[PDB]
């Protein structure tokens, strides 16, 4: 089986909320 | 009936105009507008949030702790759906017409045929009808809503909705239901099991765990619902199960859904009634607002005595004013008009 | 027929390859047709020599532009499994490609198989830095887009914010590269007008120009490319290692062909 | 645009609605479900008024009906033999969504 | 969070609720400064080892 | 000087009116001014009627293209007392002004003072639907800039979907007035090739075919423009009512002295 059994985080903040993709990325 | 509240509420800012006019003889056209415009929406605010809310899903806001200019107040995907459906499992087959003196009005039908109600099927996008008239069958049509008994609040839907609903394309009837769901399906609805997931619900395993209510009685909607999904729970879709969940109230799901979307419509909006920082409205005014109910704008914009109305409109309960002759059924009305 | 909607409610076609290269190799095809009609009107036994002559130039040209249009220069592909989307923690398997040309870098992310998770995974994304391109906003675009993360990821390694300088020497690269070969082009235009011309030898001369700008492209584009520090690119479990694509070779064959054709030529008329 | 409580549920993950064989038909799940005699009063007693003064605070609040560009159809196929829209069990009949 | 927040501004996070989908995150301009001289104004002359 | 930032320190200039409106006038300046120069040069009497000549033509062309890009055609102007920015409750005391052009709309407020609330309100902004311009963009772009409320209620009444039909009607006339001006320019361009030739009567022709045309494009204005449902503009407590500008009377003036010059020189050709 996969050991990453979740979805990574992204560095740069991005889609962290689910429609607000901006919301505490790098540039906001 | 949409039409009658609308022209309710075009009448209540007419009447607030006026109102504001004879209060101050010197303010011109826009200053009267806009004080009107702002009393109205204060009016309306109150009267959706803190009245027809309570009556219709049971469940109360929170009370109001300010302003949240960090929440997003933006209207659920989910919120349409579960609105339309608890509102459309409740829209009676016809709808009386009311005197002020608790007298029920024959209705003359297109045909030139007296019915005892105004049947719903025949008079979408009705550009004109013998009985509505003038501003008195408004009045009266109002009333009538007002001592009528609403359908159950079920998963059962009156032909009006469920077969003669105006079709928007090549048919002049439609399935409103079949409509919802295929709306449902085009905008990525979760699933019922993942909805509730969503919203911190205890999870349903069982079919039957849906509504035991629904399971306890001999209805077999459940099962057959089951054998459509191939027993497969994971698969319901959100209106389904919200149909399904529906006893006495909405069901969980739609009513957990349908109170936070108003709640972050409340604390979301810079510009509601309560919102102190936004200087729409003093602390008195703001009172006034808060005991303003939909039974006030009815008396003010009809004319009529207060006593002909119960002091909560949304629901009739025994010692109100004018009970309904009867519950309304397809017997005795207009046959819809065929597709 | 109507009564019904859509008219065509079949699935709208996808162009199998790239239009610019498409384009050139039909303009370059209908060329070579009519030189095929009318080449019993060429009259004698040069007809032969006309043909190989007539078809090496058409060559030549249509080279030229397929390689200063072909994002074919810095190419490599690895097969692995990463994260796809956001708002998901499945995995993909997919071959994942790197096609860095003179104008811009291609993408790839071709799903194995194409059908994984319920999604069709062939995406070819292009990410310019053409002069007047702003490559961060086309970054940006393609976040907001939400473009699936190996994409995303390889996009902005190619950023010009990004640690690793391969936007700068790339850009740089492709930019010289391109004026060269449409230095080259122009010489080959040249070079086909003054071989009709009595004076041959210029149009040899010309010739061999073609060959030599068409070779220092190479160069440019080599030593560019050469001077960059390593940037890692690790995609999965699995390691990004590019390389000169058909582009790059197919640049070298036809400058080379150029040139020998052009000393050949000088050749012949200092012998004959 | 609208929010989202949850992910977007589509058969293509993108824009593709999920439907047949994946979902029973919408015709069919009507009828299954809806179908039912009429007259059933609230249990709560609520009244006409009140359902059609929330259907003009939902007009108020959202609105999803009209279609949008470019022009997508996403047909409802009705079953044979349905009482309403396919009487004559022609098999054919299809309602425009 | 629940260690060098409470130990600097003698104030306690509320109890973790859930996560917040509606909540914006972003960082204030208010908080930058707020931030910034709140610890600018214990930076000691010297550091011991 | 250096050693301090930045090195120009001075507010940077704004240009003091219109730039396609003041690059017509300069070129047609300085055309005028080499005639001028070489005036002398003209031999005999003839030069005063010349010189007339020479005039004439310019200021045509040159009001033909001003009039084809001056947004002076549906021109109106209130002063009014209005809301100026959101989330502020102050008010402003401005003119407030709409110049409905061919290709667009140019909504002026100015502020009366220009410094009122510690703010320099002197706005003129340009909201074009040209052909291939999309006016619903350019006004959510406005929307997300952050225009005043003035500027924004003005722009959104010529938006396509607002519900008084401003939009299309005005679109729709600006575009074929536009298309009839520039027909009338390149006849003008004709006349003034063939003038010099022997043949006078085709270019007192084309003259008068450039007058009809620049009344042809009025007439069509005029039509397309009266056609509309009223519309009520309403900011503050004040109404702005339109009329034809300053570019219709002018293309009047042009269009007849056109017609009537074409007219006199075939006259005078049949008497003479
Ligand atoms: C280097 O890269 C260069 C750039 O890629 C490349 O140049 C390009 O070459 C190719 C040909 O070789 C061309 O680009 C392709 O064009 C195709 C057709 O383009 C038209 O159609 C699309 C599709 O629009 C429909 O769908 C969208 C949603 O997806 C809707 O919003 C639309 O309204 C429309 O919907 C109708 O039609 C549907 C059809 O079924 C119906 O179902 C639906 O109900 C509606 O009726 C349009 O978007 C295009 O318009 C856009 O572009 C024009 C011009 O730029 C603009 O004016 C306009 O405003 C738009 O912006 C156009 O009209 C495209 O289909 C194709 O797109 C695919 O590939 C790109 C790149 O990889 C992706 O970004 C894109 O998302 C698509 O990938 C998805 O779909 C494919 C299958 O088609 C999958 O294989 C892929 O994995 C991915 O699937 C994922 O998403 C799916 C949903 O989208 C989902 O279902 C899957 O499950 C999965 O999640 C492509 O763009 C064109 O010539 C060049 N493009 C340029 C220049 O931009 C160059 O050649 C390369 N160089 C080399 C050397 O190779
Ligand atoms: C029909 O309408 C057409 C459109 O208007 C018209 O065509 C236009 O004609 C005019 C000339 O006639 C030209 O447009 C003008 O150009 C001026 C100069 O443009 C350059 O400079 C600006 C300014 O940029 C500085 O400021 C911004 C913030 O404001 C910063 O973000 C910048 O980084 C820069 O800051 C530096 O410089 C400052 C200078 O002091 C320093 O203080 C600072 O520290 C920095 O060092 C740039 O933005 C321009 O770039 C933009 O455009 C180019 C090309 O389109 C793009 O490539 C680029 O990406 C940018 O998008 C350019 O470089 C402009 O100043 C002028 O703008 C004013 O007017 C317009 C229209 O009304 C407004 O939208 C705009 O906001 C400005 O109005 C404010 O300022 C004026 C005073 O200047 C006030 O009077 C006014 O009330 C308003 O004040 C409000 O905002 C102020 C802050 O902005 C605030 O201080 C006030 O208190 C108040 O709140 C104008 O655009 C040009 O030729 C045409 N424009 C086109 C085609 O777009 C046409 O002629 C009309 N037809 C007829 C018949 O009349
Ligand atoms: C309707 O009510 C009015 C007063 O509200 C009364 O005078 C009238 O008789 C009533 N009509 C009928 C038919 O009862
Ligand atoms: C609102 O109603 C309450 C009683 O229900 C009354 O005590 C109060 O004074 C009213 N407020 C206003 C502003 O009239
Ligand atoms: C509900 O309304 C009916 C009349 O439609 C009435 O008989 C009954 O008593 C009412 N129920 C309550 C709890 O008031
Ligand atoms: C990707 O995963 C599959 C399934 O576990 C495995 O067989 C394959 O080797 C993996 N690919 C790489 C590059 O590790
Ligand atoms: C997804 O893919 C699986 C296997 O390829 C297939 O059985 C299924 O029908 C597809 N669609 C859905 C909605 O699961
Ligand atoms: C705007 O307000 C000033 C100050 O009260 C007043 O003098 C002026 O008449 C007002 N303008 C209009 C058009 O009402
Ligand atoms: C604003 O305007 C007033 C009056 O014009 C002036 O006294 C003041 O200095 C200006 N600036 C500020 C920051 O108030
Ligand atoms: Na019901």
């Amino acid at each position: 089986q996969n050991p990453i059994s979740w979805e990574v985080q992204r560095f740069d903040g991005w889609y962290n909320n689910l429609m607000e993709h901006r919301w505490g990325s790098k540039g906001s | 009936f949409l039409q009658a509240l609308g022209l309710l509420w075009f009448r209540y800012h007419n009447l607030w105009a006026q109102r504001l006019a004879r209060q101050h003889p010197d303010w011109e056209d826009e200053e009267l507008f806009q004080h009107a415009r702002k009393r109205v929406i204060a009016t309306y605010q109150n009267i959706a949030v803190y009245e027809w809310l309570p009556s219709f899903l049971q469940k109360t806001l929170p009370e109001y702790t300010g302003y949240r200019p960090f929440l997003d107040p933006s209207i659920s995907s989910e919120f349409v759906a579960a609105s339309e459906q608890f509102l459309s499992t409740m829209v009676p087959p016809g709808v009386y017409m009311r005197n002020a003196s608790c007298h029920f009005q024959g209705v003359i039908n297109r045909n030139s045929s007296v019915s005892r109600a105004l049947r719903v099927c025949n008079s979408y996008w009705s550009r004109e009808h013998p009985s509505l008239q003038s501003a008195e069958d408004v009045d009266a049509l109002l009333l009538g809503m007002a001592s009528q008994i609403a359908e159950r609040e079920d998963h059962v839907l009156v032909e009006d909705v469920r077969d003669f609903w105006p079709g928007p394309l090549k048919f002049s009837r439609t399935d409103h239901l079949a409509s919802c769901l295929q709306r449902g399906r085009d905008l990525g609805l979760p699933s019922y099991t993942k909805a509730r997931a969503a919203l911190g619900l205890s999870p349903i395993t069982r079919w039957q765990d849906i509504n035991p209510a629904l399971s306890r009685s001999n209805d077999t909607v459940l099962e057959a619902t089951a054998a459509l999904y191939n027993q497969d729970l994971s698969w319901l879709e959100l209106l389904p199960g919200g149909l399904l969940e529906s006893h006495r109230d909405p069901g969980p799901l739609f009513s957990t859904i349908v109170l936070e979307q108003f709640v972050r419509l409340r604390d979301g909006d810079r510009y509601w009634f309560e919102n102190t920082r936004n200087g729409l409205f003093s602390k008195k005014e703001i009172e006034e607002i808060r005991n303003t109910t939909l039974q006030d704008v009815l008396v003010a914009v009809i004319n009529i005595d207060p006593s002909a109305l119960q002091p909560n409109v949304f629901v009739w309960h025994k010692g109100d004013p004018c009970p309904q002759p009867r519950q309304l059924s397809t017997e005795g009305l207009p046959a819809c008009a065929p597709s | 027929l109507g009564h019904t909607f859509p008219f065509y409610a079949g699935p709208k076609p996808t162009f199998p390859m790239d239009t610019t290269l498409a384009s050139i190799i039909m303009i370059f095809l209908t060329a070579l047709a009519t030189f095929i009609v009318i080449l019993p009107g060429i009259r004698g036994k040069t007809r032969l020599f006309w043909l190989l002559r007539v078809v090496t130039s058409l060559f030549i040209g249509a080279a030229i532009l397929a390689v200063n249009f072909s994002s074919e220069w810095s190419v490599g592909q690895v097969s692995t499994n990463t994260s796809y989307k956001a708002f998901s923690s499945e995995w993909i398997s997919a071959d994942i490609g790197l096609q860095v040309g003179l104008g811009g870098v291609n993408i790839t992310l071709t799903g194995t198989p194409v059908q994984q998770l319920n999604e069709t995974i062939n995406y070819n994304e292009e990410f310019t830095w053409r002069l007047g391109e702003n490559y961060a906003e086309e970054y940006a675009k393609a976040l907001e887009k939400g473009l699936p993360d190996p994409v995303l990821y390889l996009a902005e390694k190619f950023t010009p914010r990004s640690p690793c300088g391969l936007y700068r020497q790339y850009r740089l690269a492709g930019h010289y590269t391109s004026a060269m070969l449409w230095v080259a082009f122009l010489c080959w235009l040249l070079a086909n007008v003054m071989l009709s011309m009595p004076v041959l030898v210029y149009g040899g001369y010309m010739l061999l120009a073609t060959g030599i700008f068409q070779l220092l492209a190479l160069l440019f584009f080599s030593m560019a490319t050469s001077l960059t520090s390593p940037c890692p690119l690790h995609l999965g479990a699995s390691v990004l290692h590019t390389h000169h694509g058909p582009a790059f070779w197919i640049t070298l064959t036809t400058g080379l062909l150029c040139v020998l054709l052009g000393l050949a030529m000088a050749v012949a008329h200092r012998m004959q | 645009r609208l929010q989202r409580l949850v992910p977007a549920s589509y058969a293509d993950g993108v824009y593709q609605p999920l439907g047949e064989p994946h979902l029973p038909n919408p015709r069919d799940l009507s009828n299954t479900i809806s179908r039912g005699p009429a007259g059933l009063a609230s249990l709560r007693n609520r009244t006409v008024l009140g359902v059609f003064f929330g259907y003009h605070v939902l007009s108020d609040l959202v609105s999803v009906e009209t279609p949008g560009c470019p022009a997508e159809f996403l047909n409802i196929r009705i079953p044979p033999g349905d009482p309403m829209f396919d009487p004559d069990q022609r098999g054919d009949v299809v309602l425009p969504f």
